[PDB]
RNA sequence: UGGAGAGUUUGAUCCUGGCUCAGGGUGAACGCUGGCGGCGUGCCUAAGACAUGCAAGUCGUGCGGGCCGCGGGGUUUUACUCCGUGGUCAGCGGCGGACGGGUGAGUAACGCGUGGGUGACCUACCCGGAAGAGGGGGACAACCCGGGGAAACUCGGGCUAAUCCCCCAUGUGGACCCGCCCCUUGGGGUGUGUCCAAAGGGCUUUGCCCGCUUCCGGAUGGGCCCGCGUCCCAUCAGCUAGUUGGUGGGGUAAUGGCCCACCAAGGCGACGACGGGUAGCCGGUCUGAGAGGAUGGCCGGCCACAGGGGCACUGAGACACGGGCCCCACUCCUACGGGAGGCAGCAGUUAGGAAUCUUCCGCAAUGGGCGCAAGCCUGACGGAGCGACGCCGCUUGGAGGAAGAAGCCCUUCGGGGUGUAAACUCCUGAACCCGGGACGAAACCCCCGACGAGGGGACUGACGGUACCGGGGUAAUAGCGCCGGCCAACUCCGUGCCAGCAGCCGCGGUAAUACGGAGGGCGCGAGCGUUACCCGGAUUCACUGGGCGUAAAGGGCGUGUAGGCGGCCUGGGGCGUCCCAUGUGAAAGACCACGGCUCAACCGUGGGGGAGCGUGGGAUACGCUCAGGCUAGACG
């Protein structure tokens, strides 16, 4: 099942995730499908977050489901938000 | 695409199958200078149509058989053992070189 | 760490006179003042044609003990500055010259280089703000380069910024002796540093 | 020891008794018909087609044959039923076979 | 944006030539020495053997029970029995257990790489669309009774639930045979015939949630096939019978000799078959001016394996590391009949070895399985631990301070050196003490709102009282190699071809800058040196870029097969070759830019480059090809 979460690339005590969409069976940072965004969860540059919402909701047009917290991240940049 | 190859039918000894001659040309990896390698494929042709001494062009197909994915797509150009010559030849000069040799 | 030891040897042994202690340097006593001869029992024997070798690997010694740096340390900036675009020979300089210790040194806050490494380690130092005690700390264009404020009343800061009234500073630098402050305008090029020193050797030296 | 999920092996095995006995009367019905119009029983061997058909895709209902396996017993089936009335055939019930 | 050479064959010389060194690199190890921190890294041998713990479970919102307890009922009491409810245990059923983690034994192969093919295929869960869920029957665990066994465990009998299994119905539809049409390998449409569906559960219970069935489509993941690439030996030259092809059949999701019967006699090979050896392959990595050489740890991708061999079962998926059977070996239990095991999972033990760590903390974060959810599981993971194993950062102080202490070394005995080094003065103030104390964590959930969008609320950190901040505050580790030349650094003494050094040339037989110590010096510095291996130097396997009269090197000569090479003019083709566009060339790494951690190491973001191959279009000088012509080669 094909998913949207995050892959860690960051550092010892520095995490810097990938939000990536991904065969939900892979690693979680082995060779995922796509990138979609990034997350810096301790907001150390203005730009702490990216998501090609044009993307996202490409995938999730088709079955992708993310991670609680992938969901939280994308809806935090209107990926949902259908005003 | 399916590869499509061009070749001369060396051999007509089969039912519904024939040998088809593909040369291939290339620049050495190292050296440069174009060299000209070679292959057999055995090719399907069902009517028995293809007849040995034909230029046919090789269609990659879905397996027919073990060592068999080949089916004549068409006839270039009809006849001419100028090419089967060069190979049965080349083959009889093997019938040698080994314990005694070949007739030069 | 540092070399730390007798260094006026350095200075005997490089021949060319090495500013590794700011004052006295200046007085009739950095030894280079009569003694201009290498350390050791051998100092006044004739000294042999030095082999190509020699003079590149003394060319080198001489710059880098200059700004008492470690031939790992020194040896990477050079393989940087050989990577970056530019004369090689210059860049080099101009990245030895953007040390923090060097800095706070060609400003007037520290007598010499040695004494500037440690204001910078004692935390005596500010950039742009934030206070930053690694020596090797690369300053760049537009880093105003500032004391501690609570150090600014260090008896030795003090006397350091006093005689630094009227000095001159150089063309890439400038220094408002007032609030001890200073702006690293830009890269030092060639001919603003006036090191006994002849780069070309040292890229030479590190060709072998 | 006792990793508790010795219960997949426990139900592999009834599935397992499950399936091979769903194959065999495939099979059984499958000859049965096959041999009847390979000696042109026609009425009959369709009759007996139609029920080996039905299991057929009845196994597929479930993981027992399931899919084109399914698809392909049926083809094969009614390929040799078929062909063997061809035998002074006339197929009668024109059972499964389209008239 | 890029390339250094030197020593050594002679009395001397030039050339040839081998050897040797300086450099870079290492998952290292060994020696002397060793202070702090960050990041990273750590069985390279016995794919040897393994104690103990842990490492895959989860659903009571699919079903029925056993046991322990409580409360309330039908009971006048008693017996019996009904309901609710807590605890606990497995059973049935479902999903996961095919991922994640390990290792590299085997494999020279469609294994891998790259680019394609699939009208020859599959894909649980997820997403979109269409339609549906009507009625009936049954079994087996659990449980109960009995039997066998030392045990592991087993056999028989009886009861029962379900989303367990079966039958009939509905046929949206789909499947098969046949016909027809369009398509072109088995793609798509259509007509008659036959065949095939479904299961329930929960409630804030006339609706909403979870779930079930059939079909189509998507998304992801995968099978299979094909062109090209992929080490050494020809002191391996012929290999082959399911072997090569065919017809029919089995088999699978699917093509296929994959398997089988029958038929044909084929298939492969010097462009190197067969055989032997060695080896997982790749992105990359190391070195190099490059070409190239070497390599494939850590990270990502693929493959293979799970004590050795074979096999299937269940399933969407396995031939299934912590599933099954059999054989072998080994280990343990055995009442000797017979049983139980498999760390190449984390940690750990043992053995082997020059050599490779903690039986740690945590589930808080990321990710994964199950669950409506709360939540449970997670040695995956996030962290801490140990080891200078690597990289980067940092300290052992700073300034002053004699024509220059003492000691030690040398002396031409005048003096020279260690050296501003020290002592000493003053300044700062690693360690260390005190106080404050973190980002990483906002979701899931709850409430308003429709369980949507949107808004509010609550819970939650191992690391850690660590990072960092502020106050106080001590001058507070330095070692190792080398000094004949290559090669930076010279003297005295001791020894006397001895003891010893040694990479090569060499040094030592009483004036040794070459041994041993000392003084002094050169180089690096919490490292320094050694050994081992790879690239370099080595144009010393020479494509870039080597040579063969006498240095190593022309075949004893000819005739000639394959192969390599091919005069002048013109035309067609456009295979090579050149160009353009386009797809691919994953991420990581490399390069550039900016940015985050006081810097850097490390990391984040963005950008550019990239051979090779696929597709389309173009060019035609040269090479190829075909055709025509020619006489300058050749032949007559
Ligand atoms: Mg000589
Ligand atoms: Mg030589
Ligand atoms: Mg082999
Ligand atoms: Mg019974
Ligand atoms: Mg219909
Ligand atoms: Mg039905
Ligand atoms: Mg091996
Ligand atoms: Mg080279
Ligand atoms: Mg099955
Ligand atoms: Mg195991
Ligand atoms: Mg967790
Ligand atoms: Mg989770
Ligand atoms: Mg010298
Ligand atoms: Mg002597
Ligand atoms: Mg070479
Ligand atoms: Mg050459
Ligand atoms: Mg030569
Ligand atoms: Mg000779
Ligand atoms: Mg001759
Ligand atoms: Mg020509
Ligand atoms: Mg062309
Ligand atoms: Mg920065
Ligand atoms: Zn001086």
């Amino acid at each position: 099942m094909v998913k949207i979460r995050l892959a860690r690339f960051g550092s010892k005590h520095n995490p810097h995730y990938r939000i990536v969409v991904t065969d939900a069976r892979r690693k979680r940072d082995g060779k995922y499908i796509e990138k979609i965004g990034y997350y810096d969860p301790r907001k150390t540059t203005p730009d702490w977050l990216k998501v090609d919402v044009e993307r996202a909701r490409y995938w999730l047009s088709v079955g992708a489901q993310p991670t609680d917290t992938a969901r939280r991240l994308l809806r935090q940049a209107g990926v949902f938000r259908q005003e | 695409p399916k590869k499509v190859l061009t070749g001369v039918v060396v051999s007509d000894k089969m039912q519904k199958t024939v040998t088809v001659l593909v040369e291939r040309q290339f620049p050495h990896p190292l050296y440069g200078k174009v060299i000209k390698r070679s292959k057999k494929y055995l090719a399907h042709d069902p009517e028995e149509k293809y007849k040995l001494g034909d230029v046919v062009e090789i269609i990659e197909s879905r397996p027919i058989s073990k060592r068999k994915r080949f089916r004549v797509l068409r006839l270039v150009e009809s006849g001419r053992m100028d090419l089967v010559e060069k190979y049965l030849i080349r083959r009889q000069n093997y019938q040698s070189l080994s314990k005694r040799g070949g007739k030069a | 760490g540092r070399y730390i030891g007798p260094v006026c040897r350095l200075c005997r042994r490089e021949g060319v006179k090495l500013y590794l202690k700011g004052e006295r340097c200046y007085s009739p006593k950095c030894a280079m003042e009569r003694r201009p001869y290498p350390p050791g029992q051998h100092g006044q024997k004739r000294a042999r044609r030095p082999s190509d070798y020699a003079v590149r690997l003394r060319e080198k010694q001489k710059l880098r003990r200059i700004y008492g740096i470690s031939e790992r340390q020194f040896r990477n900036l050079f393989e940087e500055a050989s990577k970056k675009k530019g004369v090689t020979g210059s860049v080099f300089l101009g990245l030895l010259e953007s040390r923090l210790d060097n800095v706070v040194y060609r400003l007037g806050f520290a007598v010499s280089r040695r004494q500037a490494r440690q204001l910078v380690r004692h935390g005596h130092i500010t950039v742009n703000g934030r206070r930053v005690d690694l020596p090797s700390y690369r300053v760049r264009p537009g880093d105003e380069i500032a004391v501690a404020e609570k150090s600014r009343n260090l008896e030795l800061i003090r006397q350091n910024l006093e005689a630094m009234k009227g000095r001159k500073v150089g063309p890439w630098l400038s220094l408002d002796v007032e609030g001890m402050k200073g702006k690293f305008l830009r890269l030092p090029d060639r001919e603003d540093l006036a090191l006994p020193v002849q780069e070309n050797l040292v890229i030479e030296f590190y060709s072998r | 020891r006792n990793l508790s999920a010795l219960k997949r092996h426990r139900q592999s095995l009834k599935r397992r008794l499950r399936n091979k006995a769903k194959k065999s009367a495939i099979k059984t019905l499958s000859k049965k018909a096959v041999q009847l119009a390979q000696e042109g029983k026609a009425e009959e061997a369709l009759k007996i087609m139609r029920k080996a058909e039905s299991l057929i895709d009845k196994a597929a209902k479930g993981s027992t044959l399931h899919k084109n396996a399914a698809a392909r017993r049926k083809s094969r089936l009614m390929r040799k039923v078929r062909q063997l009335l061809e035998a002074a055939g006339a197929p009668l019930i024109g059972g499964g076979l389209s008239a």
